């Protein structure tokens, strides 16, 4: 599925944090894999369902808010409008996040984490993902710069040629004006001369 | 038309005669292009600053493959080259031709390979390029 | 990317007005040349008729 580089710094320990490798089901209310690693141990985990209605009588939200709550708990930092606890129970391999509103605190859903060791390989995979996405973003950066400056020089050249043409249409207009004027003047001179010649008997 | 047969013309009466004559632009650009060229030759009207991109004898590469009039790739000013090729008095030509005399490297300078490859089929060589100064050598 | 798009649209609109001005020049030159051609044809026919009548003299 998709890994995401998001470190929700655990208050219980700094050496471990829930990086995002979410394998989301039909909804984030349903289970998905979150892997938090230490370098000396690692832990995946899944979220138990139904954990939505527990706040429904508590603060009376609406449905689907749990999906966004889970997404912003997975992403870096806590929710912009939702309080979360970021920690890890190494003893039980379990994660939990909060939800408080309207003058009373309450307990949002939680991660039933599963302990899977060998943090070395998963850390290697995460850092490789980081490096690769940095590289692709830099490639997009340089390509966008190239196309941007290319359209810049195209714009400058078309501006110059457009100014040339707008001056030149009237320039050739007046030039052709005078040219036709003088040519027809010469034609009329020929006509006058031929009339004078024909005048003779 | 108000254009006398004896008393000479000026700007005003020429404009009035012209406007009185029906608006005349319906034929193919190349026939009237040749007409303008012939009138410029007979009347020394080639001296117009517009006389090198709209009517006769210039070659270019507006296509990734010449003799292939259908390929078009963004990343250059082929459109702008075509838009210019209809202004001053040199013909829009970007196809393998023999009687063409002018070959000019386009703003898509990456087709110097194409320009030279089809130059073998051409009987005219490429000049060191310089209206007449975007990337051009008609001199 | 935003700079790319804005410069693309700037280049496109100036190339479009370039199209408009070039086409306007083409039409204007066409009109001028055609009307002058008609007037010159009239002049040359008049000159030819004058030659004919002078020959008849």
């Amino acid at each position: 599925m998709e890994r995401k580089i998001s470190r929700i710094h655990l208050v219980s320990e700094p050496s471990i944090t829930h990086f995002l490798q979410v394998s989301w089901e039909k909804t984030l209310e349903s289970g998905f894999v979150i892997t938090l690693t230490d370098g000396h141990s690692a832990w995946t985990g899944t979220v138990s369902e139904s954990e939505i209605s527990q706040e429904a009588d508590d603060m009376a939200m609406e449905k689907g808010k749990y999906v966004g709550e889970l997404r912003k708990a997975l992403l870096s930092g806590a929710g912009p409008a939702d309080v979360y606890t970021f920690n890890f129970s190494k003893e039980s391999c379990y994660f939990f996040f909060e939800k408080n509103l309207k003058d009373v605190s309450f307990r949002l859903g939680s991660f039933n984490l599963e302990k899977v060791e060998n943090p070395a390989e998963v850390i290697r995979e995460l850092i490789c993902y980081c490096l690769d996405t940095i590289a692709e973003n830099q490639a997009k950066n340089e390509h966008l710069q190239k196309e941007n400056e290319r359209l810049l020089r195209d714009w400058n050249d078309v501006q110059g040629r457009f100014e040339k043409c707008v001056s030149a249409k009237e320039a050739l207009e007046t030039d052709l004006y005078k040219r036709f004027i003088l040519v027809l003047n010469e034609k009329k001179t020929k006509i006058r001369s031929l009339h004078n010649k024909l005048l003779n008997a | 038309y108000g254009d006398s047969y004896f008393i000479d013309t000026d700007l005003n009466q020429l404009k009035e005669v012209f406007s009185g004559i029906k608006n005349s632009n319906e034929q193919t650009p190349e026939e009237m292009a040749s007409l303008i060229a012939d009138l410029e030759y007979r009347y020394s009207w080639d001296c117009s600053p517009l006389s090198m991109f709209r009517r006769h004898t210039v070659y270019l590469d507006s296509y990734a493959v010449i003799n292939d009039l259908s390929t078009k790739n963004e990343g250059t000013r082929l459109a702008i080259k075509a838009l210019e090729l209809r202004f001053h008095g040199a013909k829009v030509v970007s196809c393998l031709a023999e009687g063409v005399s002018h070959v000019i490297i386009g703003e898509d300078h990456s087709r110097v390979a194409d320009f030279k490859a089809f130059r073998r089929t051409f009987k005219r060589k490429f000049k060191i390029l310089k209206d007449k100064c975007e990337l051009q050598e008609e001199n």
